[PDB]
């Protein structure tokens, strides 16, 4: 049977310093994300994109992070390539409070988050969707899925494969707490190609996985399996980078960053 | 221009 003991309280804590790391690291949190879209805030209400004239008001009414084509679907696109990599930033500084993490051959730290960052990614998007779109510009737009869709070849199908995720991850009903050590036991994968040194990076893993499940069996009265059906979506995550990848080929050899020219 | 921003990132 399940005891409060000395390994369990530890367990507790540290699924309590991912928590608090996480809500440092990620300003829009899944609990925030999901008052916005379910209109339960006092905040803001953001401006719906549905088709290509509330995308025109958009465009001017929602003030970017970043900022020339001509063409709708290339501009949606490139704000998407932006945000992700303010992603990548957000979730290496993640990272950083992993204990062990810092620890590790900062080779083997880069390998972690180079494989890591799309599958963390597509997480936190389910966060910000539910079945009729996308939460974008930290929470100020709101993009429905069918107009994505409606886009153009080949970008109309470009988030098809995230709201399919989404759509069963969010079944799931995770919150925050779950999603931190979820998206730590990612980041510390042994079978990311081109590691050093496994065993380190296994062993952190270990007491992530152990962390993950008594969080998910304290938190999840009513699924008895989660953790197994967590581990399974992680074996998807890889499929949807996969897709993600070669679609990022074909656009790229098709059509035409501040921190990337700095 | 991924590991560029991790290292720097991390750094
Ligand atoms: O801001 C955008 N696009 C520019 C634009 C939008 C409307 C009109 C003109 C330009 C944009 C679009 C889309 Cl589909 C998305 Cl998913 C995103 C994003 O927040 N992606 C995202 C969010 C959190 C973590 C990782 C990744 C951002």
């Amino acid at each position: 049977h399940m005891q409060l003991n000395p390994e369990s309280a530890d367990l507790r804590a540290l699924a309590k310093h991912l928590y608090d790391s996480y809500i440092k690291s990620f300003p829009l949190t899944k609990a925030k994300a999901r008052a916005i879209l379910t209109g339960k805030t006092t905040d803001k209400s953001p401006f719906v994109i549905y088709d290509m004239n509330s995308l025109m008001m958009g465009e001017d009414k929602i003030k970017f992070k970043h900022i020339q084509s001509k063409e709708v679907a290339i501009r949606i696109f490139q704000g998407a390539q932006f945000r992700s990599v303010e992603a990548v930033q957000e979730i290496t500084e993640y990272a950083k409070s992993i204990p062990g993490f810092v620890n590790l051959d900062l080779n083997d730290q880069v390998t972690l988050l180079k494989y890591g960052v799309h599958e963390i990614i597509y997480t936190m998007l389910a966060s910000l969707m539910n079945k009729d779109g996308v939460l974008i510009s930290e929470g100020q737009g709101f993009m429905t899925r069918e107009f994505l869709k409606s886009l153009r070849k080949p970008f109309g199908d470009f988030m098809e494969p995230k709201f399919e995720f989404a759509v069963k991850f969010n079944a799931l009903e995770l919150d925050d707490s779950d999603l931190a050590i979820f998206i730590a036991v990612i980041i510390l994968s042994g079978d990311r190609p081109g590691l050093l040194n496994v065993k380190p990076i296994e062993d952190i893993q270990d007491n992530l996985l152990q962390a993950l499940e008594l969080q998910l069996k304290l938190n999840h009265p009513e699924s008895s399996q989660l953790f197994a059906k967590l581990l399974q979506k992680m074996t998807d995550l890889r499929q949807i980078v996969t897709e993600h990848v070669q679609l990022l080929q074909v656009i790229k050899k098709t059509e035409t960053h501040p921190l990337l020219q700095e | 221009g991924l590991e560029a921003i991790i290292r720097k990132a991390l750094m």
